[PDB]
DNA sequence: GCTTGTCACGCGATGCCCGAT
DNA sequence: CATCGGGCATCGCGTGACAAG
């Protein structure tokens, strides 16, 4: 219709529903404070209640509460210089079943799996960090932990460092402030050293064995193989080296991530260095049966 | 002098008193409108009422004053370690809360998002999935939210739970609490290295392609230093499995003619990432017989690496395989 | 030079309060 | 014990000033 009137009536409706939102908010405030009154009474009671309740919208522990309710985890602040545990929150008890007694006075290297101790180093050398390791907990018990965090300049602003504090003589230059949290018939290809260690894992593994590629790399394939099928799979891996370029097929059952046994046919052959004719790796095509 | 003018003056002075009490910096308070003032005070009241039910540091056997100072900001430390932001949303798709870091990731200031419908931030193609997530109770999903930094969207992983939002005092002509999503939203993560910088780099290898030298830019791109670069096997230990046969063919071509020809493949970096390269392998001779290889690579992007892969000349097994790798000494 | 939105304002229709019936 | 008219306060409506984008 007419230009000016279309604009005018839509402005009418905009102001009308502005007043509607206002009234709705005021009745929300009426629902939200201790104690039918008109809108001015509601506003005065609300400002009195807000003055009784009282810069950030939430207090520090409310923010922490929201975070930990959402996705668990525990905060740890270590130093990159030695991995020394500068700080660890209380939530490490519900996460690792460990007291704060165990992490203070220690380093992060003492709290993770030994074979991870070097991966840790690569994450602490010299913004964001995101890795996974195995942390401790009547014999030793490790659990997978996904850590994510950042590198911060030490000491933090606003936190006083007294003279007699144990941190006074530390003098770290950088810190990892992170949070750590717990936790189909196809085929996939893989590469192995002549000892049998996964060194390349096809992404189709999740569709065939359910594991993520990271869950397979670095481990020997026999580790996932039924204790009986192990000597046969080993003989296959050793004879595939003697017969370079030849195909060796072998059937064996593979423990899925759901800890089921899946029968698989693995066909292996060597990779020949085109100059030296030396074995670079073993190519396997692991197929479900 | 005017009746209704003085009535609305009373309304406005109470609105001013309400705005003065909001837990925001005064530079944020001054640029607030009255509607947002009421909305934010409602949000603050609902938050404090829920915390009065749900909530309440260093165990007193480890107590140092620096540790106590750190504990008093433990919350902000966790917030900075999120690499993302907290989102609490109600069954009515109302943003019960969003952390300040949302401004760092989407450009929306926290002041403008609370007590507003979360769908205003979410792609129309993903609001259905989000609402399906809003209604056995842990949650893990993906969603694309509005990105004002791009000015433009951002795909984010949401990890969270549904917990009863107490203290909301809902009614009907008194209601029980309903499930609100408490979640952390983080960006998505890619797996391949692309150089932003032309960054041509040469490396020397033995006749079996075992690396022996590498220039500066090569270090900048692949992440290894010289020693660790040579002590990891030959060159085939770094090559993506979907490319090893093509590089082997071009290696035999170089063995038989001296020149590789322009080949395209992927190489494993120190952080176990794949980087695309267009490379060329030439043989230097000593006394008329091959001595070593000088392979020069140009860093490529995935958009052109995949284009080279789809216009592949030869086709060989594992050509389209995708996967991760490792490398030891 | 247009769009969207905030704020104030004029204006009556009821609302509350309360001497006076 | 109400009922009833005063005058001011609430309250919702539409429009104009003005400004950020
Ligand atoms: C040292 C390592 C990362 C490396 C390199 O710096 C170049 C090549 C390139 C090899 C090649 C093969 C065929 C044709 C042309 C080049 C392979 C590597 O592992």
């Amino acid at each position: 219709m007419d230009k000016e009137r279309l604009a005018r009536e839509n402005h009418s409706e905009i102001e009308r529903r502005r007043r509607n939102k206002m009234t709705a908010y005021i009745t929300e405030l009426s629902d939200m404070v201790p104690t039918k009154p008109d809108k001015l009474t509601i506003l005065r009671m609300a400002v009195s209640h807000m003055k009784s309740l009282r810069p950030s919208f939430l207090t520090d522990q409310e923010l922490k509460h929201l975070i930990l309710e959402a996705a668990d985890g525990f905060l740890f602040i270590v130093s990159c210089e030695t991995g020394r545990v500068v700080y660890v929150s209380d939530s490490v008890t519900p996460v690792l079943n460990q007291p704060q007694s165990e992490w203070f006075g220690s380093t992060l290297y003492d709290q993770v799996h030994p074979d991870d101790v070097d991966k840790l180093r690569e994450q602490l050398s010299t913004s964001r960090r995101s890795f996974i390791c195995r942390m401790r907990c009547g014999e030793p018990h490790f659990v997978v932990v996904h850590c994510t965090g950042y590198i911060k300049a030490w000491p933090p602003a606003g936190v006083s460092l007294p003279d007699d504090d144990p941190e006074a003589g530390q003098g770290s230059k950088f810190c990892l402030v992170a949070i750590g949290r717990l936790q189909q018939p196809t085929e996939f290809i893989s590469r192995h050293n002549i000892e049998g260690i996964f060194t390349f894992v096809d992404h189709r593994c999740v569709a065939t064995v359910g594991y993520q590629p990271q869950e397979l790399l670095g481990k020997n394939i026999v580790e996932f193989c039924h204790p009986e099928d192990q000597q046969l799979l080993r003989d296959s891996f050793q004879q595939v080296v003697k017969l370079k370029g030849q195909v060796l097929s072998v059937m064996f059952r593979f423990r899925s991530k759901n800890q089921e046994w899946l029968w698989m046919r693995t066909s292996s052959f060597t990779f020949q260095n085109p100059y030296s004719d030396e074995i670079e790796y073993i190519i396997c095509t692991n197929t479900n049966v | 002098s005017n009746p209704s003018k003085r009535h609305r003056d009373r309304l406005n002075t109470e609105l001013d008193r309400l705005a003065s009490l909001l837990p925001f910096p005064q530079d944020v308070i001054n640029k607030l409108d009255k509607l947002s003032v009421l909305r934010l005070s409602v949000s603050y009241l609902r938050a404090k009422s829920f915390f009065d039910v749900s909530l309440k540091g260093v165990q007193d056997n480890c107590r140092t004053k620096f540790r106590e100072g750190l504990n008093l900001q433990e919350g902000e430390f966790l917030l900075q370690a999120l690499n993302g932001f907290v989102l609490v949303v109600t069954t009515d798709a109302l943003v019960f809360y969003a952390s300040s870091t949302i401004q760092d990731y989407l450009g929306f200031q926290q002041s403008d998002v609370i007590h507003q419908s979360v769908y205003e931030l979410i792609h129309t193609e993903d609001r259905a999935e989000f609402q399906r997530q809003l209604h056995f109770m842990e949650r893990c999903f993906v969603c694309r939210l509005r990105c004002l930094l791009d000015n433009g969207f951002l795909a984010m992983n949401f990890q969270g739970r549904l917990k009863y939002l107490h203290g909301q005092n809902k009614k009907g002509k008194i209601l029980p609490p309903q499930l609100a999503l408490f979640a952390i939203a983080t960006p998505l993560q890619p797996p391949s290295i692309l150089e932003i910088r032309n960054f041509i780099f040469r490396t020397k290898h033995k006749l079996d392609f075992t690396p022996t030298g590498c220039d500066a830019k090569g270090k900048i791109v692949l992440g290894y230093t010289e020693a660790e670069l040579c002590m990891r096997g030959t060159g085939y230990q770094f090559i993506h499995a979907a490319d090893m046969l093509y590089c082997a063919e071009y290696h035999v071509r170089m063995i038989k003619t001296g020149e590789s020809g322009m080949i395209v493949f992927r190489l494993l970096t120190k952080d176990n990432r794949w980087t695309w390269v267009q490379s060329n392998a030439r043989l230097v001779y000593k006394n008329g017989r091959p001595d070593y290889i000088i392979a020069t690579q140009r860093p490529l992007t995935d958009e052109e690496g995949k284009e080279h892969l789809r216009k592949r000349t030869l086709k060989l097994p594992f050509m389209f395989a995708t996967g991760e790798a490792v490398l030891y000494e």
